[PDB]
């Protein structure tokens, strides 16, 4: 009776906040995004610019 | 296509236009040209 | 643009403030209060009536 699936999931309701962060999709962007952060900080690993 | 023509999610690329609103190289320009906006298939 | 750069994003949770961040960590924020509104006052007079 069951149907596997590789994401998360949540009773469906509307009003859920843009920026939540108990969804793993929101979750994983905006920690790759502070990890590319962590990356370009100090200008080492990009020099030449 | 049947997972198309039901689901509620239009997917609108011009929001992330509107969220940069840009215009050497800079960086929020070359995300614009490596994502391509104007490109409408997502199959 | 008449708060055309606050409808970028979500207009639920809206916030205004400012910081910025010296090298060891230390930041200083800038939250400025919201001071009073008529235009807002007088809708609510109007609702209430």
């Amino acid at each position: 009776e069951v149907l596997l699936l590789p994401i998360d999931h949540q009773p469906a309701n509307v009003t859920t906040p843009t920026l939540d962060f108990t969804n793993e999709l929101t979750n994983w962007r905006a920690r790759v995004c502070e990890l590319m952060k962590n990356l370009v900080d100090n200008q080492r690993y990009q020099p030449g610019w | 296509v049947l997972l198309q023509r039901i689901s509620p999610l239009q997917i609108d690329p011009t929001i992330i236009s509107n969220t940069m609103s840009t215009v050497t190289l800079s960086p929020a320009s070359s995300i614009l040209g490596k994502l391509r906006p104007s490109n409408s298939d997502f199959s | 643009m008449l708060l055309e750069p606050l409808l970028s994003g979500d207009p639920r949770m809206t916030q205004l403030a400012i910081q910025y961040q010296q090298y060891n960590g230390r930041t200083f924020n800038v939250i400025p209060e919201m001071p009073g509104s008529v235009i807002a006052d007088c809708v609510q007079l109007t609702a209430e009536v």
